[PDB]
């Protein structure tokens, strides 16, 4: 029924279907797209954001913002309030910039630790992860850090749930730890993945949540049951980025093997795979939904 | 002096080009653990390799036309078990000393009955049976079958649809 | 039967069982589709065997034997719910349950047989991919081939090592992605593959050895089959090569019970007179009832081997050796010392050439020192306690030493040459 549609549309948008080769001038680590008609940033090894206005379907520039002391590690738009983002790097500042009027908001200098971040569902706070296993939570209005944890054993990618309660982190022995957010205290670890997990993400839904481990086992389970639902064994690489769909129904997964697969949720079975020349490394939708952005080892546009 | 005591020798009669899907028909049935294939020239055996390393299949590739001591390094990372198929075109002669090698495809026709002898016949320490089969395309292969037959006083039949495993395999 | 169990899967009763067990009975293997009652399934026995009668424990394992056969049937997230199936299952019950897998689970269902059919077809696909440059991506593929299916795949790899002649570490390093509920499903498909009615049967223990010393299996299973073997060969020499694996001057470097007989009705008189040397004599049936243990039954098993290879170049001794099987929570020390765990740590001409070689760093010098001081005060110790015993103390006589000392000599190691020449 939906697979049917689904390859249709993707025949259709791919027939309708860019790519802006080596837009910075270095390895470009990740992309975000949110703003819910078009609006993308993308950050690179080469201290450079870069951020781009979609129309009518041809790429266009905005801006291009300088002012880093080494390479942006993670990028990332803001959900709830207008137009702002906020990015990371490894020169021991985050970076909470402003669109509007082409400037720094706010330069805080937490720690050379400054990995991969991410905000809390009311955009209210920012959490920050890193190699030596503290988290660090900072009041994104009132530009104060709030809050230091430490995991103690290993941590490669944090999240948030869509209620502002739980959040959600990964290890280096498969497992994934749930905490209370108000209540800063570890509240349940499963020990799901023999190899550690990569990558998680929620989706707009609150349905489904999937994590992605390096056995290229995507693992898609409940999010108020917390069960495992099912998997997707179509790679044959350890998983880097994952994606999903604003139906909640599609999701993207890429890794090692080039191939960018596009599965359906509902039925557990891949509906798309296209390939590029080099390990697609970040993917990003947007809630009109029929186009997929991803920048691989460059940001590139695909109808599907 | 080598023998050919304790080993099973068929043949198959067919088309030079169905060789390929033959002889893949055949790896999808027999298990094996380490496969020479014996062909004649140097296109043919680098042809043979990327027909085999594109459907995944680990192959090495080792041709005349190699300088001597790349022939042993490869030999050498042959018996440490780096790639399980050997195409081959010539040996260095002393049998076949690895063990390893169960099944050997004679893809191309020897020269005489003493190549066929260092192409089949084995030099090893334990592993003493195995099973060897040379492709059959025109008469003349059947020729100097019949001629190998006459020389080392074995019987070489047809290629059944079922083989036995324990009469091969130690 | 999600209305039905919503308060105990809230809270985490016996008509309620019985009747949940008759559903699940009257459904089958079809739970391919809800993983979710299955984890519910999961976590209600997980919490009855936390509070953990024994009719609901049959019926237990009758679901149990009625619900693993969705795992069986799911092709799809296993890599995780096999983790449920564990913590279900944290003990001869469990292998009662994996010997179901040997034709109870299959051919009963044409889904499975053809589940089966393609396992076995990727799983002779994969074997033929195999090669020590394989290093890990071919991991990921038998693990996921693992997963859902791991009895059959366990089976023709162990059928692969038995007839393709030392192929085992590939095979070790493509495991090294298992999950944790495989590692019994893969003893006991060891247990049955000891089985079959020897140089295969040397690999299979190297095998085995690699895997046990390799991964936290607990292999008390494997000791029952030893000592059920001894009750009824081989077996001896692959628990000789497991406890290896667990754990002339160079053995000169390295008795009591003669100096007790200097000092049968003899035996309880020594008895009544008078820590090691208790093992020591058990090693000279009920009338014999009146980290050191590991090098006993190394010592005991290096005996039995012997007696073995004597009989096999042309068997009193295999009842002695399994009284030293009978008089072995050993699973859990034999685990341990895996856990925990050369010649210069044994450690006086010798101490002197050891502490040479260790100055030509510092806190090992230091160490050696202190080792070959105490042992030179617990040698004066020694020499103190000769002298006390020396002070305490025809041809029949002669014929007995010369029975007691030949005994000695044949039934232990070259310590019998020292304590000849004391």
């Amino acid at each position: 029924s939906v697979s049917s549609g689904p390859s249709r549309y993707v025949l259709g948008m791919q027939e309708l279907f860019t790519r802006e080769f080596l837009a910075h001038s270095a390895k470009v680590h990740s992309v975000a797209w949110s703003c819910d008609g078009r609006r993308l940033a993308s950050g690179s090894f080469d201290k450079t954001a870069s951020v781009f206005l979609l129309e009518k379907d041809r790429l266009v520039k905005e801006n291009n913002y300088r002012g880093h002391g080494d390479s942006v590690d993670q990028l990332c738009w803001h959900p709830s309030n207008p137009d702002l983002f906020v990015t990371a790097s490894g020169d021991k500042t985050i970076r909470i910039w402003d669109v509007r009027t082409t400037k720094c908001i706010a330069t805080v200098n937490t720690k050379g630790e400054n990995i991969n971040i991410c905000w809390s569902p009311d955009g209210q706070t920012i959490a920050v992860g890193n190699k030596d296993d503290v988290v660090t939570f900072i009041d994104a209005k009132t530009h104060r850090s709030k809050a230091e944890e430490q995991f103690k054993f290993e941590v490669n990618e944090i999240s948030w749930n869509n209620d502002n309660n739980m959040f959600f982190l990964t290890n280096g022995n498969g497992c994934i730890n749930i905490l209370s957010y108000p209540e800063l205290k570890p509240v349940q670890s499963i020990n799901a993945h023999p190899s550690n997990c990569i990558c998680i993400k929620f989706d707009p839904m609150g349905k489904y949540f999937a994590t992605g481990s390096a056995d290229a086992l995507v693992s898609l389970w409940d999010v108020d049951e917390l069960v495992c639902v099912r998997c997707f064994s179509r790679l044959d690489w350890p998983v880097r980025t994952l994606s999903f769909s604003h139906d909640g129904k599609m999701l993207a997964s890429a890794s090692e093997d080039h191939f960018i697969d596009i599965a359906e949720v509902e039925t557990g079975d891949k509906l798309w795979e296209v390939q590029c020349e080099s390990p697609t490394f970040t993917v990003a939708w947007h809630p009109k939904r029929p186009l997929l952005a991803f920048a691989c080892d460059t940001v590139k546009l695909f109808g599907l | 002096k080598l023998t050919l005591h304790g080993l099973q020798q068929y043949y198959v009669k067919l088309k030079d080009n169905e060789k390929n899907r033959k002889l893949f028909d055949l790896l999808d049935v027999l298990e094996f653990n380490q496969v020479v294939i014996f062909v004649k020239s140097v296109q043919r055996c680098i042809a043979l390799a990327q027909l085999l390393v594109e459907q995944n299949f680990p192959a090495i590739a080792i041709h005349r036309g190699m300088p001597q001591e790349e022939r042993l390094s490869r030999y050498q990372q042959f018996k440490d078990f780096q790639r399980r198929i050997l195409v081959a075109t010539n040996l260095f002669g002393r049998g076949m000393d690895i063990e390893r090698v169960n099944i050997a495809f004679n893809y191309d026709m020897p020269e005489d009955s003493d190549t066929y002898l260092h192409r089949v016949a084995r030099a090893g320490r334990f592993g003493t049976k195995g099973l060897a089969i040379t492709f059959v395309s025109d008469e003349n292969d059947a020729k100097i079958l019949n001629d190998v037959q006459d020389r080392f006083e074995v019987n070489i039949s047809e290629l059944p649809d079922e083989i036995d495993i324990s009469s091969y395999i130690e | 039967i999600h209305i039905t169990i919503e308060p105990l899967y809230r809270r985490v009763f016996e008509d309620l069982r019985r009747d949940v067990f008759n559903m699940f009975c009257y459904l089958g293997p079809h739970l391919s589709h809800d993983p979710i009652l299955f984890a519910k399934v999961v976590r209600i026995g997980k919490s009855f065997m936390k509070e953990f009668t024994e009719v609901i424990l049959s019926c237990l394992l009758s679901i149990t034997d009625q619900v693993l056969l969705p795992s069986l049937s799911l092709m799809d997230c296993n890599a995780c719910m096999s983790e449920e199936l564990w913590g279900m299952f944290k003990y001869q019950h469990r292998y009662r349950l994996y010997g179901q897998w040997k034709n109870e689970t299959y051919n009963s269902h044409p889904l499975l047989v053809k589940v089966k059919a393609q396992t076995i077809d990727r799983a002779k696909y994969i074997m033929k991919r195999l090669t020590k440059e394989n290093v890990k991506p071919s991991g990921r593929q038998i693990g996921k081939l693992s997963h859902s299916n791991p009895t059959i795949l366990f089976d023709y790899i162990l059928s692969q090592i038995q007839k393709y002649d030392n192929l085992i570490t590939p095979v070790v390093d493509s495991l090294k992605y298992l999950t944790s509920l495989n590692y019994d499903v893969l003893a006991y498909c060891i247990i049955e593959a000891l089985a079959n009615p020897s140089s295969w049967l040397q690999s299979l223990a190297s095998f085995c050895g690699a895997v046990f010393r390799k991964y936290p299996i607990d292999l008390a299973g494997l000791l029952q089959y030893v000592a059920n073997q001894l009750k009824a060969s081989f077996d001896l020499l692959i628990l000789k090569e497991v406890v290896q694996k667990m754990a002339t001057m160079e053995q000169l470097e390295a008795g009591e019970q003669l100096k007790a007989e200097g000092g049968k009705k003899s035996s309880q008189r020594l008895k009544d007179a008078l820590l090691p040397l208790c093992l020591l004599m058990a090693q000279q049936g009920v009338i014999f009832q009146e980290l050191k243990l590991v090098g006993k039954l190394y010592d005991q098993c290096h005996d039995t081997l012997v007696q073995f290879g004597g009989f096999l170049a042309s068997e009193m001794v295999m009842a002695p050796v399994h009284e030293a099987v009978v008089s072995l929570v050993w699973d859990d020390i034999s685990p341990q010392f895996y856990a925990t765990f050369m010649y210069d740590l044994a450690v006086h001409t010798s101490y002197e050439r050891e502490v040479n070689k260790l100055k030509v760093e510092k806190e090992r010098c230091t160490a050696l020192q202190d080792k070959l001081l105490e042992e030179e005060k617990k040698q004066m110790e020694h020499v103190q306690r000769v002298l006390q015993r020396l002070k305490l103390e025809n041809e029949t006589i002669t014929k007995f030493l010369q029975l007691c000392i030949f005994p000695r000599c044949i039934f232990s190691a070259i310590d019998a040459v020292y304590c000849a020449r004391f």
